């Protein structure tokens, strides 16, 4: 069942007290902070992994024209020469959230400040898993949003879309305005196919192993549970051959696998950032995170010749009086009542639409973004 | 002398190692594959419980 | 409280006690021990499960029994060691007969 959501004005009937019983129950208030303690460290983990500081609001992209030598003659004279230019821009949102809470003067006359002090804490709770969803949010889902800065409507954007400025011509791979990163596996189950798919979304553009690229393969338990299975020339699902094998990280148990009796190279490591990894299929170092949705992979590279950084872009407002979570002074203040405010702005865009891809395995259709990290969906994960 | 080459004579050491097989000792850890989401779903159920 | 639903005990009822503690989280993977406390009737069938191998009622083992540093010696059948781990001789104060 559902966790419950009490949202009125906190009256007396709505006080907790020590029981006929003798029981101090505002005691035990805070009974679950250890179990949300282990599942903030676990959003902490993917928030500073996933995104960057927005310093700089706006990025460009641009463009120019070339110039030819020709063939001389001895009495002749060639022709000249000219640069055309262009150039398009993009940036970050920026929005803005806010929770009351109210209390009538018979709730204050009698309260304990430890009752008050555990909704308080249920707040700043919610304002993390807030700030969590909207970061998977701005990667997950892929329409594309406009945002008002300094009277300017601008473009926000998340990976490649088949929407904006197509991505850079790059080594003879040439794009269209259609060209996308988020896609579908054409199959129900997981292939090596889609491992190897998905890589060649980021190393279309660059940013590859060979520049030095880094690679993250975060998925759900569902989906490792297939690829640890995957050996180098076997048949998997779907009739996909792997190219590789699954190679474990030092943490994993000890298996007796067939064929393998050595190890070329080595084992990934066994932790990426703060994430823990279970281990590697080609490049791909992977992550089991049950904050992916079954049934989505998500690759992030970091690093090599183009510099990739953390994917999304986290902006917030400019007067550092409005930076945070704030506490607001009530408009009622006196008596009957008294309320106040929490309140928080920020917003997000990605820099390197290229720089991740997001493959969902299902047979066919469109790709869907996740009702958990969809834009329309609510403020909590 | 013998001039012959090739990328294994110009090449470097595989760089390989033994990987754990099972064979000749007396028993094998039970494989328990124990995923992070499984460990926090513990660690918290743990703490709640308590 | 449950019963094996046969006559004669199964590898798998030894899977189905474990399934009753493991279900509320009480599991190899959460770092606890396990004791079975058995009678000899029991026992004498526990010591014969090989891995693999058709137990009473159509079971089959998952894991080797691996008998205890005080029991008689066996012949390892297999270059592949048993699937188990060999326990120490006591738990608590208890004499321990094997491992499955």
């Amino acid at each position: 069942t559902a966790p419950v959501r009490q949202e009125g004005i906190m009256t007396q009937g709505d006080l907790v007290t020590v029981t006929s019983d003798g029981i101090d129950l505002n005691a035990l208030w805070n009974s679950f902070a250890e179990s949300i303690a282990i599942y903030n460290e676990a959003m902490d983990n993917l928030i500073q992994l996933l995104t960057y500081p927005v310093t700089v609001p706006v990025e460009p992209v641009v463009q120019i024209g070339e110039t030819t030598f020709e063939e001389a003659t001895e009495l002749g004279v060639p022709r000249g020469a000219g640069l055309p230019i262009e150039v398009f821009q993009m940036g970050y949102d920026l929005r803005h959230y806010d929770k009351r809470n109210a209390y009538s003067w018979m709730f204050l006359a009698d309260a304990d400040g430890r009752q008050v002090e555990a909704i308080h804490d249920a707040v700043l709770w919610a304002d993390k898993r807030l700030v969590f969803r909207k970061v998977m949010e701005a990667l997950f889902d892929n329409r594309t949003r406009r945002a008002n800065i300094r009277n300017q409507a601008y473009n926000v954007y998340p990976l490649y879309n088949g929407d904006g400025v197509p991505p850079p011509r790059f080594k003879n791979n040439v794009f269209d305005e259609t060209h996308s990163h988020y896609v579908i596996s054409h199959n129900s189950v997981v292939d090596s196919s889609d491992l190897e798919d998905l890589m060649e979304l980021l190393a279309e553009h660059g940013y590859s192993p060979q520049a030095g690229t880094q690679f993250l393969l975060l998925a759900n338990k569902a989906e490792t549970d297939a690829i640890r299975q995957f050996r180098r020339g076997v048949v998997n699902n779907n009739g996909a051959t792997a190219g590789y094998d699954f190679i474990p990280s030092p943490t994993q148990p000890a298996m007796m696998l067939p064929n393998a009796e050595g190890l070329l190279g080595n084992q990934p490591a066994p932790t990426f950032g703060g994430l823990a990894v279970i281990g590697s299929y080609g490049f791909w170092n992977i992550v089991e995170e049950d904050y992916i949705p079954p049934g989505y992979l998500v690759g992030v590279g970091y690093g090599g010749a183009f510099n990739l950084g953390n994917p999304v872009g986290l902006r917030q407002h400019a007067n550092p009086a409005m930076q945070g979570l704030r506490i607001i002074a009530g408009n009622y203040q006196r008596y009957p009542l008294v309320d106040g405010f929490y309140a928080r702005s920020f917003g997000t865009g990605v820099r390197q639409r290229g720089g991740a891809a997001i493959m969902q395995i299902k047979a066919s259709g469109a790709y869907e973004c996740p009702p958990i990290y969809k834009k329309g969906g609510g403020f909590l994960v | 002398a013998n001039r012959t080459v090739s990328p294994s004579t110009q090449g470097v050491r595989p760089a390989m190692r033994q990987m754990y097989n099972g064979r000749n000792v007396a028993t094998r850890p039970i494989p328990l594959i124990v995923d992070t989401s499984e460990i926090r779903a513990i660690m918290a159920a743990a703490a709640d419980a308590r």
